[PDB]
């Protein structure tokens, strides 16, 4: 950003999904992979584990 | 005369209380001290210091003011009954009785909108 | 209200509060009735910023 | 549609502003809010400054009217330094700063609504609905 | 025919023997309807009112200690209705220290399997029932509701100190009797222990009968050099 | 059984406007409320659109800023309506657009311009029209690099 | 902790000098909590929610 | 049969409370609840007479 940059970390990607079955569709693949992410829209509830 | 002390801390203002009570000492030895407070916690504390420094503290009547100054009523004016008529409960259950038969007078239309709608006398309650 | 009253006799047992801590200097502020809370209208005054009370820094009382 | 900018918008009658996305919506609320709290703009003014419990605001989640709470008193706590000192860097609060004739009551009543902002008149719309009625209950014929 | 020795026990009915000896007039007769009415609400039969009657009225007159007899001759200008007292307790309380001169100067000090209590300090919440004077020698009173004697045979001189040993109400004794001295040194300017005090009456508020001396009445005299030592411990 | 949900006081407030009482209920809100700044008027209601209109729509003195942003109504679903946005700006006469854009990347921004000026009448309503915006000052050096 | 008050209320209308509300209250009981406390204070509140790591702001008091 | 007294005694008393009566006649209505559905322990006095108190209170200033 313009002179001044910083790298790249985990934190800094995001990715959109618009519904729960996708959302594990793509968590499946990249956990496979083993990039750990976190599905911040979970409507799960805590007695459903 | 009424005396109005102001300080900065409740510890010498206790200590002041102290003070006059341990320089003035009451005639009828069965006569209760009476102090105006408003919580229990506030009279807790105030019978534990007393207590730490007398020795013991007992005939301490901790009233709240209004209760304090309806004493005074009773005791300074006659034929005063020991409870007034008109309380939070007592006031309640009369408008119970007296609003409908006060109703349709010509200047309680609002309230003949709010009850007369529909009541299990829970909106009039 | 009290200050309203004309049979009244009034007396006061103001003890101090010597400023050393941080609560120390908030509570007498409060007494004293003053303000030294620094604003800086003019900017010879807005620049420098020795005129506030020194805090030391191992000063836990707030 | 006419490009807007907040020191000049007309209060009166129904203003539809339409904010596109990563505009600030945030910061133009702000900026009228100033401006309604201390009386400003001459044609485009609402003709008589107003205390803060008299702004009502209406957002979507309590999140939200939490964070526009926050951001209204902190914009109001920079403006009355800024009226203070009659010296300011934002640029928006410089535009407020010539804007404004009397900087010693702004500066007064910027006070009083910062320190009465406890009480400040954010709701969502449930929340806006059930204390209005609980006001008007007798109009509204609903219990206490 | 129903009486006192009849009457049921439990904890709510000595709360509802306490409760008829809260508000009473003690001068004037009882009201028939209002002690009825007070039977209404503790929810109790109505076929004790009578006997309640004569019971209370029984008590009323009783000559609990040679003078100050028949306590409807009571003047409210020289009652206390519920005392509570405060009692601070520093220098933490050691109970055999304590148990010590228990043993040695209270006389009712054989019946000790004691100190079931550790070491504390601070205050000593307590409530007195009664305290009242009688030209002088101020009485101390705590009314207690206790067993099924079925018979007077329960309500004796010695079965009464026994049973009174068996519930350690010694303790009782000395607290109350040090709460009462500290109180009146604060308040009374300058009296003697041995010229004011004319202390205990524990009355067994069961097991009183109509026309029958020494029955449910009980008295305590301290040994006065035991309550000078003991407040010396508590404020050393 | 006495209990209140958020629909019901909605329709509560709703139908006691509605009512013979709803003028002296709208004068005491006029009075105490005179001036209303609604956020995010896009995810609106029929109901909540009523009340402002009953409450603020005449009798001067009063403003209302209704705040939206009409391309985002992306909750059909929730219940909120797109097609009561589109009945308020007929309502309303006056329209006000911001300007300029600040979070995004300054090609990002004209990309975005780009892909919705495609064809015209991008949003397939004629009451939405795509005004394009423009970059922020500050940000037009914003870059990224990989490998 | 807010209380608003009945509406049809006449002390709310016009109020005089002794009038009491909650609102005023708790604000004076926070002042004499800051004043009553001798050696320590100990100011706690809720930062960021737990869930979605959001902000939550200070009381206007703190 | 003990469930079945439970019921037949939740079924007359469901019938018995439905009218309405001045508050002369609710006054007997709680005592008669407590000393026909519970049994009193040593530890439910305490709460029974409470219940019983509060109940009587709000009759003594309605009456």
């Amino acid at each position: 950003n313009g002179d001044d940059a910083r790298p790249v970390r985990a934190s800094d990607i995001s990715v959109l999904v618009r519904s729960r079955q996708e959302a594990a569709q793509v968590r499946d693949a990249l956990t496979l992979l083993e990039i750990p992410s976190v599905y911040l829209s979970n409507r799960d509830s805590v007695f459903e584990t | 005369m009424l005396r109005v002390y102001h300080s900065n801390r409740l510890d010498v203002l206790e200590a002041l209380m102290e003070f006059i009570v341990e320089r003035e000492r009451l005639d009828d030895p069965f006569e209760p001290e009476m102090i105006l407070v408003q919580s229990t916690g506030m009279a807790q504390w105030l019978q534990m210091t007393l207590s730490q420094k007398f020795g013991i503290a007992a005939n301490i009547d901790f009233p709240l003011p209004a209760s304090f100054i309806w004493d005074m009523f009773v005791r300074v004016l006659p034929e005063i009954p020991k409870e007034s008529a008109f309380n939070k409960q007592s006031m309640s259950w009369k408008l119970m009785t007296l609003l409908p038969q006060l109703l349709e007078r010509e200047d309680f239309t609002l309230l003949r909108h709010y009850l007369t709608d529909d009541s299990d006398k829970r909106k009039l309650f | 209200l009290l200050s309203d009253l004309e049979s009244s006799q009034e007396l006061d047992a103001f003890v101090d509060v010597t400023p050393d801590n941080l609560l120390h200097n908030i509570q007498s502020d409060i007494l004293e009735l003053e303000n030294r809370a620094v604003a800086g209208v003019n900017i010879e005054e807005f620049s420098r910023s020795d005129n506030k009370r020194p805090l030391d820094p191992l000063d836990s009382s707030i | 549609a006419e490009t807007l900018d907040p020191l000049r918008l007309p209060l009166q009658g129904e203003r539809l502003i339409e904010a596109s996305a990563g505009t600030g919506k945030t910061f133009t609320i702000a900026a009228l809010y100033l401006r309604l709290l201390l009386g400003l703009g001459g044609s485009a003014a609402f003709p008589r400054p107003l205390t803060v419990e008299e702004l009502l605001v209406v957002t979507f989640t309590e999140a939200a009217t939490a964070e526009l709470r926050g951001r209204i008193r902190s914009n109001i706590h920079e403006l009355r330094i800024a009226c203070l000192r009659e010296t300011t860097d934002n640029p928006l609060y410089e535009r407020l700063l010539e804007e404004i004739d009397d900087k010693a009551q702004a500066a007064q009543w910027l006070l009083l609504a910062e320190r009465q902002m406890d009480e400040a008149a954010v709701f969502t719309i449930h929340g806006f609905c059930q204390r209005m009625l609980n006001l008007n209950a007798f109009e509204s014929g609903m219990l206490f | 025919t129903l009486t006192p020795h009849q009457f049921p026990r439990g904890a709510s009915p000595g709360t509802f023997l306490h409760s008829l000896f809260e508000d009473l007039d003690f001068t004037q007769p009882v009201d028939p309807n209002w002690v009825r009415e007070k039977l209404e609400l503790g929810g109790f039969e109505s076929q004790w009112e009578p006997v309640l009657t004569e019971w209370i009225t029984a008590v009323l007159q009783a000559p609990l200690n040679e003078t100050g007899v028949s306590l409807s001759q009571l003047s409210a200008r020289n009652k206390q209705v519920e005392m509570e007292f405060y009692l601070p307790i520093s220098e933490p309380l050691i109970a055999s220290q304590l148990d010590t001169l228990i043993r040695q100067f209270d006389p009712l000090s054989a019946g000790c399997p004691p100190l079931e209590f550790m070491q504390v300090r601070g205050m000593l919440k307590g409530f007195i029932d009664l305290v009242f004077r009688h030209e002088g020698r101020y009485y101390l009173l705590d009314y207690k509701s206790n067993w099924l004697g079925e018979d007077s045979s329960a309500y004796t001189q010695q079965a009464m100190a026994a049973a009174m040993q068996a519930h350690r109400y010694d303790l009782q004794y000395q607290l109350y009797t040090l709460a009462l001295h500290r109180y009146l040194r604060h308040r009374i300017a300058d009296y003697d222990y041995e010229h004011h005090f004319g202390g205990v009456i524990y009355l067994f508020l069961r097991g009183v009968d109509k026309e029958h001396p020494q029955q449910g009445i009980y008295t305590t005299r301290p040994n006065a050099g035991l309550i000078a030592l003991m407040d010396e411990m508590f404020a050393g | 059984r006495g209990e209140l949900g958020f629909d019901d006081m909605l329709s509560r407030l709703d139908s006691a406007l509605r009512s013979e009482s709803g003028e002296v209920l709208a004068a005491a809100i006029r009075t105490r409320f005179p001036v209303a700044m609604i956020d995010e008027f896009q995810d609106t209601d029929p109901q909540q659109y009523r009340i402002f209109r009953r409450i603020w729509h005449h009798q001067p003195e009063t403003a209302l800023l209704l705040i939206g942003d009409p391309k985002q109504a992306i909750y059909a679903f929730r219940g909120a309506d797109i097609f009561t946005y589109m009945k308020a700006r007929s309502e309303v006469h006056a329209h006000y657009t911001l300007d300029t854009n600040w979070r995004s990347a300054p090609g990002m921004v004209n990309s975005v311009n780009k892909l919705f000026s495609q064809t015209d009448d991008a949003f397939m309503f004629r009451e939405i029209p795509f005004i394009p915006v423009k970059s922020a000052g500050k940000n037009q050096a914003l870059r990224f690099v990989f490998k | 902790r807010q209380l608003a008050p009945l509406g049809f209320d006449l002390m709310s209308q016009k109020p005089k000098r002794g009038d009491r509300s909650r609102r005023d209250d708790d604000r004076y009981l926070f002042l004499e909590a800051l004043i009553s406390a001798q050696q320590k204070l100990y100011i706690s509140y809720i930062g960021r929610s737990i869930q979605d790591n959001s902000e939550r702001f200070p009381s206007v008091l703190v | 049969g003990h469930l079945a007294s439970l019921l037949m005694q939740l079924n007359i008393w469901r019938r018995g409370l439905a009218q309405e009566r001045p508050l002369e006649e609710w006054l007997p209505v709680c005592r008669d609840m407590l000393n026909a559905f519970f049994l009193p322990d040593a530890e439910t006095e305490a709460a029974m007479t409470l219940i019983e108190q509060q109940w009587q209170a709000i009759i003594a200033e309605g009456l």
